[PDB]
């Protein structure tokens, strides 16, 4: 029942900026870690980064001043905002949240799950950047 | 590590105003058991569902139990007006809570019982003035301030206590009122259980 | 700074409806009892019903099933509905909150006070009915 | 009864990854008295002023104490990002909180000295997948779950460690790195406070 589905891909200009969404499905609320990759086809899947409630977050040093994580804990949806978008950075940008910690919990069931054992791994969405 | 539900079936349980709270944290629990030992004459829950505390774990689990009679089981609950829910015990009700009334069986000779049913008919303060009445209506998860003054059990229904309060305090004093309920045959008890999430969760899990 | 002002009184005929207020004014949060009380000249302070934070009332057996109280908390307002008003209850009307369990506190500046020693009361609203 | 803050000054202190915390109920404060004993450099407050901590009555007062080089002050609260924040040490910020930096007096003999400052630069977890990467960011008024494989003092800058999970906890490895800077000549210490302004028995409380 617990899923994420990505939102927002399509096809980019180069110098474009796109914000994508991954909201999640059959959760109230999400004490764990949401984080966004990016693979390209015949390319390993990368971190772009990692973010919590709070509004910490983690790039990967290769995303710095380019990619930015957003996070609205009412309408469970993490975000992330690309900009300077350039042909290489075509790829499919998947969502994750789990191995982190917190717990996932829908309050009008009563369900819980720990999330440090525990992972969802959204579909995927695709970006395609052109000249 | 099971979770010891040990203290609740060794001696007379505690009045309701009076009731006694086991913490369950980093322990394993089987409900199913601990009921089966009693006969329950109902598990109503609010924001939980009875089997949900069963099939998945939260941080905490807090088990208050008390003597209490079935002649006020409507009482009990935020949902009925009454003594019970202003001056004697009240439950954080928009967090998952499960009220469960059970009857002692003969079998259990280490539940004894107590002499009566007693209860807080008001808690209320009287100020400096020695006229104003600020009634002092029970918080959540907590005990009322009249408990001081309060008998354990109260000997004749309508019997009224009396504390001055220190200049410190404000002053005045504490004023409360008690009522009785006859014993039945069989001891009658009410348990409240309240569960709460957390970012650790794994704590108290079934089983 | 701290105070409690009453609104909503005036000349009602019997068998009128009226509604007052009682509003804070130096503190953001309140879990503290809030009461409303009437005296009439040469009389004395009766008191109407006490509420908390989340509902929980106690009525005066004598204005019971009649007078009805609430809380707003978001606008630390204290709220008596007085119904099928008679001349009788003609009489200022006094709010209070405070030697009860519970603390003042505002979130801005800092300030807590602790009710269980301290108590605001208030000027008053006259209610007068008549025929 | 005033609040006992005797162990700060007495051993070496913490690295900001091992921070120790002391939890104060039901005592009277004079937090002018603990920082007569320091230099302090700054005393920076969020949803709190340093003057209504000494002229208000809170439920609990936590002091967290670490030793922690002012070459970083700006990194240690959240509107500084870095490694710091990420996954050594968070206030719950947005309750009332103050973060203090202190320079240890000739005087204070009782408080030793670290051979070095060290930090985590990274905790992430690796998963059995190879998915890799889902950085462990600390949680507030929590240790990063990599204290385990981190040493008490980072032997080398740029040092690394790794532990295997269970498979039951879902396979894979802890991966950590550290970091150190040196030790000045007087030890550089940072204080964390959070005030809770909790409902009743406010209890902290000055002197």
């Amino acid at each position: 029942q617990v899923q994420l589905q990505e939102s927002g891909g399509g096809s980019v200009q180069t110098g474009g900026s796109l914000r994508l969404s991954c909201a999640g499905s059959g959760y109230t609320d999400n004490s764990c870690s949401m984080g966004w990759y990016r693979q390209a086809p015949g390319r390993e899947r990368e971190l772009i980064g990692t973010i919590i409630s709070d509004g910490t977050t983690y790039y990967s040093d290769a995303v710095k001043g380019r990619f930015t994580i957003s996070l609205d804990n009412a309408k469970n949806t993490v975000y992330l905002q690309m900009n300077n978008l350039k042909p290489e950075d075509t790829a499919m940008y998947i969502c994750n949240t789990g191995w982190s910690q917190g717990s996932l919990v829908n309050r009008t069931t009563g369900w819980t799950r720990d999330c440090w054992s525990f992972g969802i791994w959204g579909q995927g969405t695709q970006v395609t950047v052109s000249s | 590590v099971e979770c010891d539900f040990s203290p609740l079936l060794s001696g007379t349980p505690p009045q309701v105003y009076n009731f006694k709270r086991l913490v369950f944290t980093n322990c394993n629990y089987n409900l199913t058991k601990l009921l089966s030992l009693f006969s329950v004459n109902d598990f109503t829950c609010s924001q939980i569902s009875p089997a949900a505390i069963a099939s998945n774990c939260y941080s905490s689990l807090i088990l208050d139990y008390f003597s209490y009679p079935l002649s006020m089981k409507s009482d009990l609950s935020v949902s009925s007006a009454g003594p019970i829910s202003q001056f004697n015990y009240k439950q954080s009700f928009s967090n998952p809570t499960c009220l469960i009334l059970a009857t002692v069986p003969h079998n259990l000779t280490t539940i004894t019982k107590p002499l009566k049913y007693s209860y807080i008919n008001k808690c209320s303060r009287l100020l400096s003035d020695d006229r104003t009445e600020v009634p002092q209506l029970v918080n959540a998860n907590q005990y009322s301030p009249c408990v001081s003054i309060v008998p354990s059990t109260v000997w004749e229904d309508g019997d009224y206590y009396r504390k001055q309060l220190s200049p410190l305090e404000g002053g005045g004093w504490l004023v409360a009122s008690g009522s009785t309920v006859a014993m039945t045959e069989q001891l009658q008890m009410g348990f409240g259980i309240t569960v709460q999430y957390g970012t650790d969760t794994n704590s108290v899990c079934p089983k």
